């Protein structure tokens, strides 16, 4: 399953990759509607004030342990957070149809795992605010939409998941 | 105005995006874009302020702050009246004509309801500020004759794509209990005395993925089970249940009806967290919650409330009113035929339903030192009109599974008609 | 004429439509010049500070009466005014010629009318700042220009005029 | 240096956009855009400050603040030294060459003048900060030989399209009187004693659209009428004149010359507001302003000053110097032939003009209980060279209408040459 | 050489033209890298705070003498400096190659010259911050680059040099 | 790890742009751009703060502030930890696929080194914040199998185009002397007593462009000359050297070796400023700096250190180790043949080099009342393998010029082999 790793016994810090979207937060930022060849644009600014990290600590790994161990091997998100970064998406609505696009934040998934016998015994999780992602759909008041378009029930990555590790010491 | 196949409690319904008020009350502006020119309207968030719209049927309890709290439990919305999210529209006019560009502010409509026994007793509508709507069309003629037109009725119209996403939230007035250790193959939970004062939820996770039978030692009161949405694949501890205070719950199966003697058979995955809602036990005798992993095709009932039928030793109709599962879902009935057991001794039965239509499956429940086992006796492609009788061995136990195919009413009526 | 309405006797609040430009204010914001295929862009921000309403009250209808009655049926411009909104226009100058475009604010015309015998007896007028409009013209130091291009002597609507009413009560 | 066919007073002239100083004093910068690259220069208004340029011939009266006040009366300009209006230029270089992009700040040139009897006695130039100018061209060669070139003369050059829009403003030093009630078919206004100290304007509106005769009871002093620009279709009250304090005025017709005994015939629309400027009446005898709606083809004189000719009972030339109307506009002359009336008795006349050219129309004024009536006696396609004589009935009254076709001089000279 | 002018004896203020880049400051602002058809954009804001003038005075011509004499005939850069102005450049990287562009400030070169016998005896120099200029180059980890692309050793003009003068008085 | 053909001192090396840390430590973010959609990542400088990276081998002396000061002397960088420079990337996805857009922060790597006798004794690396890097590619599959991959080693990788620009700076611990007046055809400078305590630089300019011989009156110590980069065509005064405090220096020619008896022959332009570095003269006897403009083909040695060879009156090898010039540059040797002068009397010689390869030119130095004059005696296309002997007139003086064609070692060894 998801706990079978081919690593010696110990504690590791893993970069699960950029591109993670969180469960059911799909439409928290709102959606945009346009039509007849109009171009629609949505963007943001992950200013430290807004974009805040999501911690999921365990007994062996508390918030601090997770942070320091992540910012030590990978991008120091605490420093980076002081410098505003923007991103936008644009799409042109079809000639005689309506377009709907909604935006949501993406994240980098970091994990702190306790390995024992090539199996994960404990797992802490951190989601560091990254940028954003938009989903579009053409429509009319007549179309029924697959509700999975609007809702994500389990955290997932819109890119390819990763597993870049480094055994923790001390 | 349709049926809501859900148990009593609170629900937050995302009713869609693109909502705006009538009479252009949300019109930002209109640009006249001449041919070979481009026009643009922008919401640059030079100010992060936004103005949510709120409407409630009970200001005391369902206050705006309360509703916002529910919305947070359901979708985890952080910002209600601020935004740093920009939206802009751009349109170039053709060489031959002029274009009209109208832009409106919009809202996502979140509905908060207190659902009780197929009825909505309380309700609030929260309009979350959205990212606008833009209408482009051929510029109207400046000479177009003016038509006296009366203002429309005050209200909202939906502009976005059809959407209706239901999300249940833990009732904030009912406490949460927690079984710290992942439950093994067998487990008994003693329901705290607090249960005498109000219903509670019991948060837990199973150590091993599989099917489970869950119930109170007397199959009463009825239990309801939920899944903690998004709980899978986050923090984990083999020897301990990591909490995420996830208040968003997905109804699996269960009932509220007082006399629904029953037990649950559901498929549980170890990487997820679940909630069992135990109703208020108004008694001084300690109740219990028994968990048991089941091996075998008892899993055929996977995610279903097995209702134990009583008062069978009579003739004619035997109605059982229960909250109907949603189209595609199950609801089961267990029957121990009146009389003693000796293969030959039988009784004629005719299974039927009355409010909702569905597909039936009759199983013969059997025992083994390897758990249970179901033997398919027959299948029914029409329960609402079934007349085909079946003879069942007296003293034997059968389980009838119903798959709803048509949700016409809040309750599904099961009729275990006895012919002899 | 302009005072003949088919309405019962009483006081009404009317939305005369968006797209109104005011008399002789044509070039108050200035104009832009470009040439040889260059793209020219002009825009603004109707920040409450600038974009201010134009009231034309009568005896029966004072400023307050006009405002409250308008913001009650139609867009509440007083609230909206706290949130900055931008708009821009762009046009490409011709290959070997000069382009001139100037910008001016557009408005929504609201009226408070006193009807008596299917005729307007009294009329109050409100102009709420909307967005903007640009006019272009190609040119050279030799061309004479129709002066109506630069000057609007009577308030008018660049879109189709409207008449959306609602009888006032009390 | 051309003729200005307007009455004495203040005028704000929009002399065009694209004005900038010499020697690149307004150059923002130059971008060298290499092939297959795009360049852009932006005025983002990160600061709203702008720097107007001012120039006056009389700092005491025509101060910058005063000039700004006039500009406000004329075009209603609100912001003089701030702007939130952005302007940006974008240019992509071709694949084969390099482009040079120069951007300059610009100004709209507003001219404020005190116009007195065909002469400008005071003048100020206000350069309103504009939205720039961008010049793109093939990038010059970095090796192009440098040419010693002397700096140009300090000053301004016009870069925008040709424009010259004249707007008159109420003289701020002359008070405004107001006839509150829409004037009916007949109306007499008593000129307040303040008229002894300086000219005044009388603001009013007519209840019924039509042609009107307006004058002082002795056809002296001469009157001038204006239209309040933009006054139409705004606030209105059938029983009252709604004011808009509109100080922008459009000259209809009228004269300043002291001895121009006359009355006005103009077309007035009820949805508009008008201003009649009454000169300073240096006397202790109360003067009056008589209004009378006229029915009939007297409207042929629509918007014209009808000058009553005197000292006709002589022979030869009879010159009358008056401020010339603009090309396309009228100016009339009324003649009551010397002698008593008996059809047969006549006198020979030769109408002619001297400074400006025009088209003449001779009318025979007649009376009826249904108002007046004009009978066309003859038309003239050349007044500056007319020699054709005409015999007019003595004791009868004729009106000669002149339509200016050539504005060579400030004054138009009319000659009612008497042959007999 | 560079000191031979055809001017009467005296002191002149000369506009050497816009488009001047300074010695070895080529990459002070940094460079930008992109690839595979992506569009790259770099820009700035010569806000008074940053963009500061470069004075090179002589005995006869001190800083003040240079400034006042320049702002008297040509653009008053001291006033202009209070109003922020922006500029940008964009370029699309080639389909399967990398693009590198770096930005540097441009200037207007002003000179105060002492002429005697059709020859410059003394010369003061002023560089007023103008806008900016970008250089691009396609590349890969294998290509060797002409180092003159990255380094300018002697001040020069990217446009055509100029010589617009005016004899100083007093 | 290659040879650095430069004299002792400080150097700032721009090692290129596009530097970033491993393990995505500089990753700003990734956008998944769906087909027919455009994505963009922006550094808008809403905050001007930037974070430079620093690394030194000697924190005491080569501190960050010190290194920054050097970088300022070399490239004149003003802002080290702030920027108002924006960078943005835009990419549109095709209609057929999805694009992945990754953006990273980057740095320009500036290396500060204390170079002593072909060796780096101190070193610091300053990573100046740059304008980013953007990688676009086909979006990876969300299903792509995850591969356990160990983190890379902590460090930097170069992403930009290859670059290595060396710039020398005035050693800040060695004082600067200045010859105020443009030196005429002949000039002698008395070296201040400060020279006893440490080396100094003498800033000057020549009044007339041409070739010059520069040296100490005993051809000791050796001198080094530099050009003040960017000093040309700025402020100028015919009667005075205008200073620009330019600390960026370009090595022309010269050596550090103690016993390199010599003088310099270089081409100097009057519009430029130069620096001569005089080593520390540990003596109480005042030294001098003699300048002399040379007319004639002595200019053939243009920009070269002419080393005077000693101890020639022996047989066999005569090695002379000197710091090697860079490929393409010169280094000369002067020979006065042992013995008295009478045309016929000669000695056989074989010129050769040992570490680096080059092209040799043998000149016969002659005197005239019109200056010097060189007569080419022979040329050598291979010095590292030369065996061809040459007979030189005893008591005569010859100059051998070497043009380096191959820089294999820090030092170039010259061998004036005597055959007889
Ligand atoms: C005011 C008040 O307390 N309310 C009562 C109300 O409870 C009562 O309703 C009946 O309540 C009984 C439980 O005590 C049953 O629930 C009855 O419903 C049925 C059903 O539809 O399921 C009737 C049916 O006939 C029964 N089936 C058989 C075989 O007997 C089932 C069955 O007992 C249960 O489902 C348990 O398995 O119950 C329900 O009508 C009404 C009486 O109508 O009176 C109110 O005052
Ligand atoms: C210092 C001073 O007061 N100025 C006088 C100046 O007024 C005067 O000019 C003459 O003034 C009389 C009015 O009193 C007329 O306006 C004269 O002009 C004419 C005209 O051109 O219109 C002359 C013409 O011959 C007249 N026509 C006839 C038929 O007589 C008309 C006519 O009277 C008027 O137009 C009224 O209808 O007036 C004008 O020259 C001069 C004398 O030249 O002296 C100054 O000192
Ligand atoms: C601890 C200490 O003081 N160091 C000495 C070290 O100086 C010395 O090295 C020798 O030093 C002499 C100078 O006194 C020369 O520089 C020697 O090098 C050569 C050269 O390679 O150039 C040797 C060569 O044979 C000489 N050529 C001739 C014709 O004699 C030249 C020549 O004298 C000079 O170039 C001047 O023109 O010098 C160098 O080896 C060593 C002894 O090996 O001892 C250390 O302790």
């Amino acid at each position: 399953s998801i706990n079978n790793v081919n690593l010696a016994d110990g504690n590791y810090v893993v970069n699960r990759g950029d591109g993670w979207i969180l469960s059911r937060q799909n439409q928290n930022l709102g959606g945009n509607i346009s039509n007849n060849g109009c171009t629609a644009i949505v963007g943001d600014l992950r200013i430290r004030e807004t974009a805040t990290p999501y911690y999921y600590p365990t007994a062996s790994f508390n918030e601090e342990y997770i942070k320091n161990n992540v910012q030590n091997v990978f991008a120091n998100f605490t420093e980076a957070s002081e410098i505003p970064i923007g991103f936008e998406f644009s799409k042109t609505a079809p000639s005689n149809k309506s377009l709907y696009m909604y935006l949501q934040y993406t994240y980098i998934r970091y994990e702190i795992i306790k390995v024992l016998q090539n199996t994960v015994t404990e797992r802490a999780v951190l989601y560091v605010p990254s940028l954003g992602y938009v989903k579009s759909i053409e429509f009319n008041s007549e179309e029924q939409i697959d509700k999975n378009f609007y809702f994500t029930s389990q955290d997932k990555c819109i890119l390819n998941e990763k597993f870049i590790y480094k055994k923790i010491d001390d | 105005q349709t049926i809501l196949p859900y148990p009593n409690g609170l629900y937050v319904i995302n009713k869609g995006d693109g909502y705006m008020r009538t009479n252009d009350k949300d019109l930002i502006g209109t640009l006249l874009i001449e041919s070979s020119t481009s026009g643009s309207i922008i919401q640059p968030r030079l100010r992060n302020t936004t103005r949510p719209l709120f409407n409630t049927s009970n200001p005391t309890i369902f206050s705006q702050e309360y509703t916002e709290a529910r919305l947070n439990d359901a979708f985890n919305i952080q910002l209600f009246n601020t935004s740093t999210t920009l939206f802009k529209f751009v349109e170039e006019a053709p060489t031959n004509k002029n274009i009209s560009m109208k832009v409106y502010n919009t809202y996502e409509k979140y509905e908060l309801i207190n659902y009780q026994n197929g009825n909505i007793d309380d309700k609030a509508e929260y309009y979350l500020p959205s990212l606008g709507k833009c209408e482009v069309s051929d510029a109207p003629s400046p000479q177009a004759p003016v038509v006296e037109t009366p203002v429309d009725q005050d209200g909202f119209i939906q502009t976005g794509p059809n959407e209706n996403i239901i999300v249940g939230v833990i009732n904030p007035s009912e406490n949460i209990e927690e079984i710290s250790t992942p439950i093994p193959d067998d487990y008994t939970y003693n329901i705290p005395t607090s249960i005498q004062n109000n219903a509670c939820y019991v948060l837990f996770k199973v150590n091993t993925t599989g099917v489970y039978k869950i119930t109170t030692k007397n199959n009463l009161p009825p239990l309801i089970i939920y899944e903690a949405i998004g709980s899978s694949n986050r923090n984990m501890n083999s020897n301990n249940l990591s909490n995420d205070n996830i208040k968003a719950i997905k109804y699996i199966t269960g009932l509220n009806r007082s006399d629904a003697k029953s037990y649950l058979i559901v498929s549980l995955f170890k990487d997820k967290n679940y909630y069992i809602r135990i109703p208020q036990i108004s008694s001084s005798t300690t109740s219990q919650l028994i968990f048991k992993r089941e091996l075998g095709n008892i899993s055929d009932l996977a995610d279903s409330t097995v209702n134990i039928l009583d008062n069978l030793n009579t003739s004619g109709t035997h109605y059982y009113t229960r909250q109907s599962p949603d189209v595609g879902n199950y609801i089961s009935y267990q029957l121990t035929i009146p009389g003693d057991f000796n293969n030959i001794a039988s009784s004629i039965f005719s299974f039927r339903t009355r409010n909702n239509q569905g597909i039936g499956t009759l199983y013969r429940l059997t025992e083994s030192i390897n758990g249970y086992n179901l033997i398919t006796i027959n299948n029914y492609s029409d329960l609402l009109n079934n007349v085909e009788p079946i003879s069942l061995l007296n003293g034997a136990t059968y389980i009838f599974r119903v798959k709803v195919t048509e949700l016409n009413n809040y309750n599904i009526i099961f009729d275990a008609y006895r012919n002899s």
